[PDB]
């Protein structure tokens, strides 16, 4: 804890197309999933943006398999290009996240991202903004940072 | 906090 709203505070400086005010607003994976194209875009592209449902509201069903869509790129880009240098021996609950809003598990997501924009080839440019965060913010990056990198 | 720096600068050098 002291995770998922620190991380979602990083998460606005993405400044995507859909609302990310609150936990709830990315309880349906369109965020994550439009923060991930800006990360990279050549490895989530459109054709893989596509699969994400948009209107989605209430259905926790839909956001589950939206979820579910979202974290299966992850732990493919952490195999794939990453090399698996994103710790993934705890999984976030998607399940949770869908059904009870689980702002915890959220933050375990928001972790794995997190993980990608700090690995990826742009991982200069994201830590140099990180810098220039709230240094409260910027603390809890840190820590995040150092669990995700370890083995 | 100026030694969160380091940390961020730490994980540039890597």
């Amino acid at each position: 804890a002291e995770l998922c709203e620190s991380l979602l505070t990083w998460i606005q400086t993405f400044n995507v197309d859909a609302p990310c005010q609150t936990v709830e607003d990315l309880t349906n994976g369109v965020v994550m999933a439009q923060v991930l194209q800006k990360i990279d875009p050549a490895y989530f592209d459109e054709n893989w943006l596509n699969r994400i449902k948009t209107e989605v509201g209430d259905n926790w069903r839909l956001k589950i398999s939206n979820l579910k869509k979202i974290l299966k790129g992850i732990l493919d880009y952490n195999h794939e290009i990453l090399g698996q240098q994103i710790n993934d021996f705890t999984l976030p609950d998607v399940n949770l996240i869908g059904e009870h809003s689980d702002a915890a598990e959220l933050g375990r997501m928001l972790q794995l991202i997190l993980g990608c924009a700090v690995n990826c080839e742009q991982k200069q440019e994201y830590i140099q903004a990180i810098m220039m965060m709230e240094e409260s913010v910027q603390h809890v990056v840190m820590t995040a940072i150092q669990e995700l990198m370890s083995k | 906090e100026g030694v969160l720096a380091n940390f961020f600068n730490s994980l540039l050098s890597k």
